[PDB]
RNA sequence: AUGGAGAGUUUGAUCCUGGCUCAGGAUGAACGCUGGCGGCGUGCCUAAUACAUGCAAGUCGAGCGAACGUUAGCGGCGGACGGGUGAGUAACACGUGGAUAACCUACCUAUAAGACUGGGAUAACUUCGGGAAACCGUAGCUAAUACCGGAUAAUAUAGUGAAAGACACUUAUAGAUGGAUCCGCGCUGCAUUAGCUAGUUGGUAAGGUAACGGCUUACCAAGGCAACGAUGCAUAGCCGACCUGAGAGGGUGAUCGGCCACACUGGAACUGAGACACGGUCCAGACUCCUACGGGAGGCAGCAGUAGGGAAUCUUCCGCAAUGGGCGAAAGC
RNA sequence: CUAAUCAGAAAGCCACGGCUAACUACGUGCCAGCAGCCGCGGUAAUACGUAGGUGGCAAGCGUUAUCCGGAAUUAUUGGGCGU
């Protein structure tokens, strides 16, 4: 803890990685390179469904979502909930991160968000998975 | 507003007064706080006279008349 | 070539203004060096005419006149007709 | 005089700068051909941006060749080097602009939308 | 838009500049130049530029400081 | 110095830890929801996009050549315009003091030398004309406080221009304007870049910018460097703003920019009361294009709107009335 | 803009236990499935589908992500040596 090569020599800080890297980023085709965005808004279409069943920790059944991002590389999400969207090919409002338990999507779904509305099976949540016009 | 009395030494020279003084003064950093001293060089000149191998001086801030050069003193100490 | 200009910062509710020697090619809004104060023309506020322009009236033999209907300030006072 | 495997300079903003001739479109046993003549041939140099692309099999009509034109009062016409339009088959050029001059044989050969951009049409 | 009267005075201020530069470029091309050749280029062959670039530099152009250094290569330069 | 109590984290366990997910918000923060109304405010932040056009500092004279100051464009203006920004540079581009032994100037205000003598040309009326138009040819022009001899005008210690309505002209001179000739600290990172650029050291030029001077050139010797960042070198505005600390300030500086890089493009003979000029002036380029194909030269980094990219990303509602720039002895824009 | 003035409703709140602050359960028999780090349904989800609300609220519900004291995980104030 000696400050002569403290000026001679610094120090650094941590190191840390963001979340999400492959997120917040809009892809160019007119000059070819990514953008540095952070948006808090975006779109999602569909390119297939997708399922995957070895689940030990929950230990009962649930599917997933691949829905690819801009321009030719791999984007993979998750439906978190008790409705299942049996659609495709949509236009929707980003959710950005991952919830607990599945690596490496990091991509979702907001309630409505101008594709469909939600599952409809829901009256009480008012604010999941699809929830509108709920009597309070 | 008067003109300084800058001051140094020398190192060396070329043909016909390429002439200098050496530059330093006492301060430090604004991070990590030593006494470390420290210099940068500068551009005086003569005929041939205040030159290498001892011409510890004086120097000026006024009109250059020079080349990029910009000193006319020579305030000194000593000889060799 | 000087004009008149104000201060900026938040509130009205009662036409205000201020007293200051900014450029001619310019809007009302400018930047002001010897602050002598502010102005109130709305006829309500007479507690906000501070104004000491010390260095605003020392250009009646530099360089000034009354302009941009401006006279009605210098109207109650007299510290020209020096020539 | 324009035959099999020759390398045209397009005075045309489609994207190109230079095709080869692949044959001279017109009957059995044709060889060479002159101004107001379409030949097909091939993209071998373009230009970063446009429709038309390198290695690409498209139609064009010849426009402003080397050798001379004789004309019926007994005058001729010659350049300093051959040129070319690419049309899009229905006689209309892919693009919208057109560099250097022309000849006044295209108006005989049904092309008014190729000699209305042309700057000067000797 | 209001280039119907200038698009055209900066060609009268062309004009009623350069002509008179150049009738100094035959005000050059006699006393300066011959003030060392030893023609009589001394004595109202000077003089006549006095009035000359008289003429020319009572106007915000021309040479004012650069005026103050034509006149002192030429008249003082005995 | 109006001073620092966060959710849970160890193996199995008290214990010395270990930082994570995480918090609340604050963001030009809004998307489905929900859509009582508003005080006032900001929204091409999608793309400093290609274009439905024009759009914009503008008109006039008891001082001047058409008519009962109308009808000029001389002259003045403008042109570098308001506005648009943060596409482009490690740079005196930026906030402050500052040698001026690196600087001066009409616009703001008083003036002051006087107001003498001059010739006479150019816009319009176009005067006369070829031809898709309009582009171009003959070509006296008629004046102008003017295109304009000459006297001394001031720095020889010997430099010239003034052609005033009425009971408004040109100069010796000025206070001033953006600036700044420039000084200084303002003036970031890349050690996968030290044997140092031939001008590295600085003196010595006919030269010249309101401005000293390797600034091109003027003369000669480099080890000037030298293991200390020579130099290369990547974003390239700064600075009143905002969330904010207890305080050092610490960062982003967008509504808000007071200063500067920037108007299709490379320039550009030009010029200016202030230059290579966002609807100028020419000639090279590739653009949606207008043209008997005179060949036109235009692009809303200035309001809109069009195909749009679009988390949202706005009213072509009106037209000078809140300030007069400019024109004008003036009423007026 | 009192203005006589009728009654011209202030959408709907989340998880719904305990921390981030929340209330209990039929649906549920591991079939769907709860879940801000901790964390839940296999026959009493004091979590879930859904249903009358208490903690915060009424122009407001879950989310969107940026640096701030907090992060004492910069150490200018506030940095280990054998581990």
């Amino acid at each position: 803890p000696t400050i002569n090569q403290l000026v001679r020599k610094p120090r650094q800080s941590k190191i840390k990685k963001s979340d999400s890297p492959a997120l917040n980023k809009g892809f160019n085709s007119k000059k070819k390179k990514f953008t540095d965005l952070n948006s808090p808004q975006k779109r999602g279409v569909c390119t297939r469904v997708g399922t995957m069943t070895p689940k030990k920790p929950n230990s009962a059944l649930r599917k997933y979502a691949r829905v690819r991002l801009s321009n030719n590389i791999e984007i993979n999400a998750y439906i978190p909930g008790i409705g299942h969207n049996l659609q495709e090919h949509s236009v929707v409002l980003v959710r950005g991160g991952r919830v607990k338990d599945l690596p490496g999507v990091r991509y979702h779904i907001v309630r409505g968000a101008l594709d469909t509305s939600g599952v409809d099976g829901r009256r009480q949540g008012r604010s999941l998975y699809g929830t509108k016009k709920p009597k309070n | 507003n008067d003109r300084k009395v800058y001051v140094g030494k020398v190192v060396s020279d070329k043909m016909d007064k390429t002439i200098t003084v050496l530059v330093e003064t006492y301060k430090t950093h604004k991070l990590y706080g030593k006494r470390v001293k420290y210099s940068k060089k500068y551009k005086t000149h003569d005929e041939n006279n205040s030159a290498k191998l001892g011409d510890i001086v004086k120097i000026q801030e006024t009109r250059p008349l020079s080349a990029t050069k910009r000193f006319r003193l020579v305030e000194i100490v000593e000889e060799s | 070539a000087v004009k008149i200009r104000l201060t900026r910062l938040g509130s009205k509710r009662n036409p205000f203004y201020r007293i200051v020697v900014a450029d001619a090619r310019s809007p009302r809004d400018g930047r002001i060096i010897e602050q002598i104060g502010t102005y109130n023309p709305t006829s309500a506020n007479a507690p906000e005419i501070k104004v000491d322009e010390a260095l605003a009236l020392k250009w009646l033999n530099d360089g000034a006149k009354p302009t941009d209907t401006v006279h009605n300030i210098l109207s109650k006072e007299g510290i020209m007709k020096k020539f | 005089m324009i035959q099999q495997e020759t390398r045209l300079k397009v005075a045309d903003n489609s994207g190109a700068r230079e095709v080869l001739t692949i044959k001279v479109l017109g009957g059995s046993g044709r060889k060479t051909a002159n101004i107001g003549d379409v030949i097909v041939c091939t993209v071998k140099n373009a230009t970063p941006g446009g429709v038309v692309k390198k290695g690409d099999v498209v139609k064009a009509v010849i426009v402003r060749t080397k050798s001379g034109v004789r004309r019926n009062d007994g005058s001729y016409i010659k350049f300093d080097e051959n040129a070319c339009v690419i049309i899009r088959d229905d006689k209309g050029p892919r693009g919208t602009r057109i560099f250097g001059p022309v000849a006044r044989e295209l108006r005989e050969g049904n092309f008014m939308k190729i000699v209305s951009l042309a700057p000067e049409v000797l | 838009k209001s280039a119907i009267k200038r698009v055209k005075t900066t060609e009268k201020a062309e004009a009623r500049n350069i002509s008179q530069k150049s009738a100094m470029r035959t005000a050059v091309k006699n006393a300066k130049t011959a003030v060392s050749n030893n023609a009589d280029n001394k004595n109202e062959l000077v003089s006549l530029a006095v009035k000359l670039v008289d003429k020319a530099a009572q106007s915000n152009l021309i040479h004012s400081n650069k005026a103050d250094r034509i006149k002192s290569q030429l008249m003082t330069a005995n």
